[PDB]
């Protein structure tokens, strides 16, 4: 309880139920999030204690800061900063305006700061997608959501696939091979950034086995001269139809021409050739860049 | 070194039945049994509380932490509870939350803090637990 009374409910799903709190007396609104306990144990969720643990040690500007655990036996509440709306709702907001170059160019800036400063303490995201993107009124983004975030500093550890909704879903983990690290990240950032340009998801597939199709329609259809080892992967087929890459105009057509190089090394098909975070805030396409207020 | 008070978990019968047991170190790798002295100091056990239940929540908490292959810890379960821990984990798993509250949620372990803890003493048998593929 405290000073704080819940104002509306933001949102309800599967990590739990997310409401919108404020505070009489002084004015601080914090975003309440409420944890579904396990059915057999009504112990916290792994999910939870990574998020938790993971964010407690992770402190940056366009990282959504943990305020408090409220933890009690029965019930587990999060307390987070307020941010105005996810990335998701304002594309479908400004879908037939457009959203203004500079503020894209913003925004993935930010983002690549805030990925970087995870992937330099060793720290995978894993679920970057619009609706775990954060915005506020000042033009500011920031990564949410770190539940199904982990470290990757210890050696040989298990990892799972299920990762993030398909259609930002790196190549590499829809062909089954596991060992990844930091490119499937970017690759997301990378499927992210178009979304913002066109407004339109850029991968949309309803399947691992659409999702990879789309994916070859956009970008080719993968050979061994582009990445070595794509024929020997576990879920590779032979049967797969051939492609050939399209021009990246014909697939976003308002970016420029340092827009569609950024934009094409993030989604280098080869994680070892892809670009890091770091030598992305680093590219041509962060020369100009500012930061524009979005019209929320 | 504190590591003594580590150490004398590891010469307990039913603990190294527990070791013999995890042939492929799923659940007991030696950056796991490194883990879970880190969350020992973190949590500032006493040498009372140095006691076989929190070397098992805290190893359990390493593998919720570390670990994605989730089922293989389920393991545990039998070895801090008996043969009636089917009816007995939620507890077990309250244990851990509490550890988890006490370490102020500070749950995860670099490697750096991992190969640190590992350098007092080499020689103990539990750090050449490696694990391959």
């Amino acid at each position: 309880m405290e000073n704080f009374q819940k104002v509306e409910k933001i949102g309800e799903g599967t990590y739990g139920v997310v409401y919108k709190a404020r505070n009489k007396l002084t004015g601080e609104v914090v975003a309440l999030k409420k944890i579904r306990l396990d059915t057999e144990t009504e112990g916290v969720p792994s999910t939870a204690i990574r998020e938790i643990s993971l964010l407690k040690e992770l402190n940056h500007p366009n990282i959504v800061k943990l305020l408090d655990v409220i933890h009690t036996e029965n019930k587990l509440y999060l307390v987070f900063e307020f941010l105005h709306q996810d990335l998701k709702k304002f594309m479908d907001a400004s879908a037939l305006t457009g959203i203004p170059l500079p503020l894209i160019k913003s925004y993935l800036f930010q983002l690549l700061q805030g990925l970087a400063f995870c992937h330099s303490h060793r720290v995978l995201h894993r679920d970057l997608k619009p609706q775990n993107l954060l915005i506020n009124t000042e033009g500011a983004i920031k990564l949410a959501d770190f539940g199904l975030a982990r470290a990757f500093g210890v050696p040989v550890r298990t990892y799972t696939h299920e990762v993030v909704t398909l259609w930002y879903r790196a190549p590499e983990i829809l062909l089954g091979c596991k060992y990844y690290s930091t490119a499937v990240d970017i690759w997301s950032l990378g499927c992210i950034f178009a979304e913002m340009v066109t407004r339109r998801a850029l991968f949309p597939g309803d399947s691992e086995i659409d999702q990879l199709f789309r994916i070859f329609r956009t970008l080719g259809t993968p050979d061994e001269v582009v990445w070595p080892g794509v024929t020997s992967m576990p879920d590779y087929k032979p049967s797969f139809p051939k492609w050939a890459r399209q021009d990246f105009s014909k697939v976003v057509p308002p970016l420029d021409e340092d827009g569609r190089s950024l934009l094409s090394q993030m989604l280098h098909y080869d994680p070892n050739k892809r670009i890091s975070a770091k030598a992305a805030l680093a590219h041509p396409f962060f020369q100009d860049v500012t930061k524009p207020v979005p019209h929320l | 070194q504190d590591m003594t008070a580590f150490f004398k978990l590891f010469d307990d019968d039913l603990i190294q039945d527990f070791l013999w047991m995890d042939c492929c170190c799923k659940i007991a790798d030696k950056y796991l049994l490194a883990m879970t002295f880190v969350y020992f100091k973190r949590a500032k056990f006493t040498i009372s509380e140095h006691t076989r239940i929190n070397f098992f929540i805290a190893l359990y908490l390493a593998n919720t932490v570390e670990e994605d292959e989730e089922e293989t810890k389920y393991e545990i379960f039998p070895w801090a509870l008996g043969k009636n821990w089917r009816k007995l984990f939620p507890n077990f798993l309250k244990l851990r939350d509490q550890l988890w509250d006490r370490i102020d949620y500070r749950a995860i372990v670099s490697r750096r803090c991992c190969e640190e803890v590992m350098a007092i003493a080499p020689t103990h048998y539990i750090w050449q637990r490696e694990r391959s593929v």
